[PDB]
């Protein structure tokens, strides 16, 4: 639902 | 919209505010709803832009469901950057939104009058949440999507009342829901943490990058994994499992807060292994009963603008329920079939006791919260770890 990338 | 807690408090909700949840600013000392059940409800749909209509999709007609497909392949959740797009499967796309208790007109489409082109959609189905002391028929809400060429012109609130209006109608009054973004009011704040698996791809299509103080070299040998899980007794899910599967993950859940309360029948739709969607490997023991169970679901992404790489797959960690393996190996498992399946990277939240491994099995922080979200019901706010609900 919610796109992440590695911060 | 907000991504950060504090940037949300400098906006105005014109819609949020019309609805039955709490205002971003109050602080929650009460349990129950928001509002009174409605015992008259409205008959006709919301009114539409001109040159728009409703249509519930018939998801076993297979155009339709392409189409669908197509909508959110276009049109659904990008990162940050606009480099990556969910890529639902159809596939995956039935098991979602076909569970136990699916109903037809809770798969609300917009389509344009003239062409019939899909550009609207949003999806209710039906779920028992457990939330604190309480026990609720509630629905789930996913899938809000308006094209991109409709974007910005309040078809989303229509969207929101719509299928406010058809659960309603069956007499639900209570919904929980996910989002990237902050709205009023989240009930808990969720952070994705991911564990690379071909850091080699996912260095080059910018979804990582090398460590300062590393190289691609040591990043390589630093994410290797087993080639064969460890966990003795660990296979996949069978038929037989299903009463099994349904008390060891009832017992588990019951720690935690928010959390779904599953039929044997649920269980067996979200948890019975189907390639490409959604897998489950049992802990069969030295007596021959489970005692664990690990399950990730396959929810890959366009890698958009890219000559070469062109998607990116993913697993989605769902439910892991430990009894007598600890949780750590049983993930390291997780991470190494994830690996043998062809996955680029391993997902998971921070909820749950996730906390006690992420760190340890080399995932990453990200940089997307998921919030999670009750509508007309009225709790205190609870931390990532109390969180027992996981959705697609
Ligand atoms: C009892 C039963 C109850 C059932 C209902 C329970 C509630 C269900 C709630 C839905 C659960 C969804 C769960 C999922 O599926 S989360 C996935 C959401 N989908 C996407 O992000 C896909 C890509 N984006 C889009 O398709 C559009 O940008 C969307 C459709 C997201 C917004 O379209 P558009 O860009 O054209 O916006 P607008 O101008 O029409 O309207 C703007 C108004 O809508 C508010 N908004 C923006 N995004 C969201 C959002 N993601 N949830 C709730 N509200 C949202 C916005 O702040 C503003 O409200 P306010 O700031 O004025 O107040």
């Amino acid at each position: 639902k919610s796109f992440s990338k590695p911060r | 919209p907000a991504k950060t807690m504090e940037e949300a408090s400098k906006r105005s909700y014109q819609f949020w505010d019309t609805q039955p949840v709490p205002k971003l600013g109050e602080v929650v000392n009460t349990h129950g709803p928001v509002e009174p059940d409605k015992d008259n409800i409205r008959q006709e749909p919301y009114t539409l832009p001109q040159g728009f209509t409703w249509d519930a999709l018939d998801l076993g007609d297979r155009g339709v469901l392409k189409e669908l497909y197509t909508l959110l392949n276009e049109n659904y959740v990008e990162d940050d950057d606009n480099m990556f797009r969910f890529d639902y499967s159809p596939e995956f796309l039935l098991w979602a939104l076909r569970p136990p208790g699916w109903l037809p007109q809770w798969h609300c489409g917009v389509r344009v009058v003239s062409s019939r082109k899909l550009v609207g959609f949003i999806s209710a189905i039906p779920a028992n949440i457990h939330i604190y002391d309480t026990e609720k028929k509630m629905v789930e809400i996913n899938f809000l999507c308006v094209h991109k060429k409709l974007r910005s012109k309040r078809v989303a609130p229509v969207l929101i009342r719509e299928i406010t209006r058809r659960v309603h109608l069956e007499g639900i009054f209570q919904a929980v829901y996910t989002a990237g973004v902050v709205l009023p009011k989240p009930v808990g704040t969720c952070r994705y943490w991911h564990r690379s698996l071909n850091p080699r791809k996912l260095i080059e299509v910018k979804f990582s990058h090398l460590s300062r103080n590393m190289t691609m070299q040591r990043t390589m040998k630093l994410y290797r994994l087993p080639e064969t899980p460890k966990t003795a007794g660990l296979r996949p899910m069978e038929t037989k499992d299903i009463p099994v599967v349904h008390q060891l993950l009832t017992r588990y859940l019951k720690q935690f807060h928010l959390t779904p309360v599953m039929s044997q029948e649920e269980v067996e739709h979200w948890f019975y292994p189907q390639e490409n969607i959604i897998d489950t490997f049992v802990v069969e023991n030295a007596n021959g009963e489970v005692t664990d169970f690990l399950s990730f679901y396959t929810l890959p992404s366009t890698i958009m603008n890219h000559p070469t790489h062109k998607s990116l797959k993913a697993a989605y960690s769902f439910y892991n329920v430990h009894t007598q393996t600890p949780l750590l190996d049983l993930m390291s498992d997780a991470l190494v079939l994830a690996k043998m399946k062809g996955f680029d990277v391993f997902n998971a939240l921070d909820l749950m006791e996730n906390k006690t491994f992420l760190e340890k099995l080399k995932f990453g922080i990200g940089d997307g919260n998921l919030q999670y979200y009750l509508y007309n019901w009225k709790c205190p706010s609870m931390g990532a770890e109390k969180v027992g609900l996981v959705l697609q």
